[PDB]
RNA sequence: GAAGACAUUGUCAGGUGG
RNA sequence: UUGACAUUGUGAAGAGACAUAGUUUC
RNA sequence: GUUCUUUGUAAAGUGCCUUCGAAGAGUCGAGUUGUUUGGGAAUGCAGCUCUAAGUGGGUGGUAAAUUCCAUCUAAAGCUAA
RNA sequence: UUGACCUCAAAUCAGGUAGGAGUACCCGCUGAACUUAAGCAUAUCAAUAAGCGGAGGAAAAGAAACCAACCGGGAUUGCCUUAGUAACGGCGAGUGAAGCGGCAAAAGCUCAAAUUUGAAAUCUGGUACCUUCGGUGCCCGAGUUGUAAUUUGGAGAGGG
């Protein structure tokens, strides 16, 4: 794929190492500037799209408005306190609603917030909060359960579901054309 | 007149302790175009005046129709500076009257 | 207010009264210069919803362009005429920074536009910090790097998969993807 | 709601919904009690474009399907020609 | 996206049990406490049948299964659960 | 003065065509 | 080199189709 | 850490009931021409023509009529790493 | 006759500003050819080199008129991967992506569109003083063809 004149445009990441050191130095600098704070915003748990990945969860962008309100505070105070917000995201699942709310409750329990006036106690900061509130993939079942059977054989279900879906329009057509008789 | 009113009312609220209503009510024309057209469709006008001489005439063409609709006694005055003379602006392009001394 | 009573009227660009006014103003603007200045717009609401604020430092130039393609005839001039106008006045009025433009009128031979301009060495604009961003030096001649509306449109810049070729700079992503990237420890 | 399996007329996992708050950025055309009056007022002031004259004149004499086609030819679509010609019929009704 | 259906033969099917409860469930015919298995959490979307397996009844959770596979599991006395 | 809704200008489609 | 769109206005009659009367085809 | 001022009958947030909730036009979109894209029965862009609606409108990579569903709010805009 | 206003003008008018160089990187515009396709012509080399405009220390893009079609995700940019996959093309040479996922970095927001209407509350400028990267006062003036406060769809405003 080199019929073009690629030889002038080549990128060679020698500077991987140097970028790494600059990056760590920037981390430390921002943190020492931000000295008591944890250098990271609390980010929620979210369950992914694209059914390949739907089993997983993912540390998304921002929690919601509604979940914050269920914790009984406001976005305006959240973004000071160290919490993110998305607004274009909308909750339509209750386990996730509850889990994010639980994370917020843990966070509010787990922090101490200074006054605006000061007296500035000794804080002895942490470098990150992702570590202490790790994203946690949930349980689906304990290892052990009893067996039950239903006699359906778990293949015919899928097969006739397929059949019904592919012939739904025609069965509706049959129903409607016998319905509209006389 | 405003600053005389202020240097009056500052002492009036400092000594007499009014609600900044020790001074009386005004009775005056109301001269912003958006003010006018907002007051119309509340029917808080009894006469409005309109200037013929406006080359951006789209500003003004809807007014007689709208005043007709809201049943307010419109009037097309000739001259816009004539209307500015009574607001102490160069041009107003409208004026209105909603509340009058008896 | 009169905002909507103008807006919903000036959408009616084929009524008898507006085509009358169009027949008037097009002749006026033909007889005036190509680039020129009117001290008050013909479309104030449509100005006021681009960033106009009628105070000391905001300026209106009106402008004229030929219609038709790039004659070298059938080459089709990827610069929008709106942008072309913006280039022209941003050259003439150098100190001023362009903020946005719009259409007032047209004709078979011409298209007549208006432009919004700001004098950021004026102190109301240096203060009044909804507008103290233009005085930052990056916005020198916005038009010729295409950072107005039509410029962004004809760069092709909006979100999508349709705009996948041109989303983040066409030449940038070309240089991203027509590029070999080698690490130290190959992959 | 779904079935509880991977494939079906409502396929996929089944869980408890929440029916969240209906966002303000869907109610864009739910227009007003003001702008209706406005739009009507400007219509009666500024009048009627020539193709709008020809449209209703066709509906008077030579039916409305030709008018639908003509709107679909001036404009692009059908789903706007329908609305415009129905609105014009409404205006002709309101004339009396 | 639509086309993630990476197979699992019935052969393998106990390595999912990490090493240790493998024995504890192997020495058990327990229809009351049977091990659950998550094909999807281990990254497998459809079962196919290649193998032969003990008759120990053991639970399996997956989306797509073939006929010999479900037959062999029911022969052991396990069962399939057609989660999405 | 001539000319005037044609011209023309902006854009499209035939015949011819080193 | 010919035809089409718009630029592109106001007029009076004739033939007309429509609600005495305005809407447009020549 | 200090030190002097006092804002402040200002300003902000907070729930419950009610009424409204304005939301960008020669622009969106359609045709045709030329260019461009990996984008193919027509993605994007520019020109010319026609040119709208507000319980609306765009988008859903195969045409095209119809009906649903999902997500979004355009034609105005700023900004670090 | 006199005089408000509009528009258009001149001044070695008071005060200000732009050009030009540089140009590795960056945003745009215009835009080829050799070569390659056993040859040849749409094509490829190339939306490149050249030419022209315009900026900064980064620029550009950017808080969705998005990707999706999943229990749904959630601004942008870059990297690994998707993948040399899909798609394209005398299905020839060859050209050639994107979402999802992991990581870095992580910041949101503003205008028009409300009448302050029991008070344009806004603002440049001149002048005088002052603790001067500016404040207070007086004055000519801009401005209602709309300066300030409020509100920007995530919401929100009026009322109680």
């Amino acid at each position: 794929h080199f019929r073009k004149h690629w030889q002038e445009r080549v990128k060679v990441h020698f500077d991987q190492a140097g970028k790494k050191v600059s990056r760590r130095n920037a981390r430390a600098t921002r943190a020492a500037k931000i000295a008591p704070r944890p250098l990271d915003l609390l980010r929620p748990v979210v369950r992914a799209p694209t059914v390949k990945y739907n089993r997983k969860v993912r540390a998304g962008r921002g929690f919601t408005l509604a979940e914050v309100k269920a914790a009984g505070l406001t976005a305006a105070y959240a973004r000071t306190i160290g919490i993110a917000v998305d607004h274009r995201r909308q909750n339509r699942n209750q386990e996730i609603f509850d889990a994010n709310v639980q994370r917020l409750k843990e966070y509010q329990s787990k922090i101490i917030v200074f006054p605006r006036n000061g007296k500035a106690p000794e804080a002895e900061q942490v470098l990150s909060a992702a570590a202490t509130f790790p994203i946690a993939q949930p349980a689906t079942d304990v290892e052990a359960r009893a067996v039950q059977d239903n006699g359906e054989s778990a293949f015919r279900t899928l097969r006739l579901a397929r059949s019904e879906k592919k012939f739904r329009g025609i069965r509706e057509k049959r129903a409607r054309e016998k319905a509209e008789a006389e | 007149e405003k600053k005389e009113r202020l240097t009056k009312e500052a002492a009036a609220v400092a000594e007499g302790k009014s609600k900044q209503d020790a001074s009386p009510k005004p009775y005056a024309v109301k001269y912003g175009l958006n003010h006018v057209v907002a007051l119309i469709e509340n029917k808080k006008a009894k006469l409005v005046l309109i200037a013929n001489d406006v080359d951006p005439i789209e500003l003004v063409v809807f007014l007689p129709a709208l005043c007709k609709k809201m049943g307010v006694p419109y009037a097309i005055v000739k001259g816009k500076a004539r209307l500015g003379t009574l607001v102490n602006q160069k041009t107003s392009a409208v004026a209105a009257l909603t509340e009058v001394r008896a | 207010g009169a905002y909507k009573y103008l807006e919903e009227l000036q959408r009616k660009k084929q009524s008898d009264v507006l085509r009358f006014l169009q027949r008037v103003r097009v002749w006026e603007y033909r007889q005036k210069n190509v680039i020129h200045r009117a001290a008050r717009p013909t479309r104030p609401d449509k100005a006021r919803r681009l960033g106009y604020k009628a105070k000391q430092g905001f300026v209106i130039y009106r402008v004229r362009v030929r219609r038709g393609n790039r004659k070298r005839n059938e080459l089709k001039y990827q610069r929008s005429l709106r942008a072309t106008a913006e280039e022209r006045v941003g050259r003439r009025a150098a100190n001023l920074r362009v903020l946005n433009s719009y259409w007032v009128n047209q004709d078979s031979t011409y298209k007549y536009f208006e432009v919004i301009l700001v004098d950021p060495q004026h102190k109301a604009i240096r203060r009044d910090a909804r507008y103290n961003w233009i005085c930052d030096p990056v916005h020198k001649h916005r038009e010729a790097r295409g950072l107005t509306a039509t410029g962004k449109k004809s760069r092709g810049i909006n979100k999508g998969h349709k705009f996948n070729n041109t989303k983040a700079g066409r030449r940038k992503t070309w240089k991203r993807q027509n590029t070999l990237s080698l690490w130290r420890y190959r992959k | 709601v779904k079935t509880g399996i991977a494939i079906g007329l409502n396929k996929g996992k089944k869980v408890t919904s929440m029916t969240p708050a209906p966002k303000i950025s869907y109610k864009k055309g739910a227009a007003s009690n003001r702008t209706k009056f406005v739009r009507s007022l400007v219509r009666e002031i500024a009048g009627l474009s020539p193709y709008e004259r020809r449209l209703i004149d066709l509906i008077r004499n030579s039916g409305e399907k030709r008018a639908r086609k003509v709107a679909k030819k001036r404009l692009g679509s059908f789903t706007r020609a329908k609305a415009k010609v129905e609105e014009m019929n409404n205006i002709i009704a309101a004339s009396r | 996206a639509h086309f993630w259906k990476p197979v699992l033969n019935l052969d393998k099917l106990w390595t999912l049990i990490p090493e240790d409860k493998r024995d504890q469930y192997l020495k058990s015919a327990s229809k009351e406490t049977a091990p659950v298995i998550d094909t999807l959490a281990a990254g497998y979307g459809k079962i196919l049948g290649k193998g032969r397996i003990p008759n120990v009844p053991v639970i399996v959770k997956a989306r797509f299964v073939s006929k010999l596979a479900e037959e062999k599991i029911r022969a052991a006395g396990g069962v399939v659960e057609l989660i999405a």
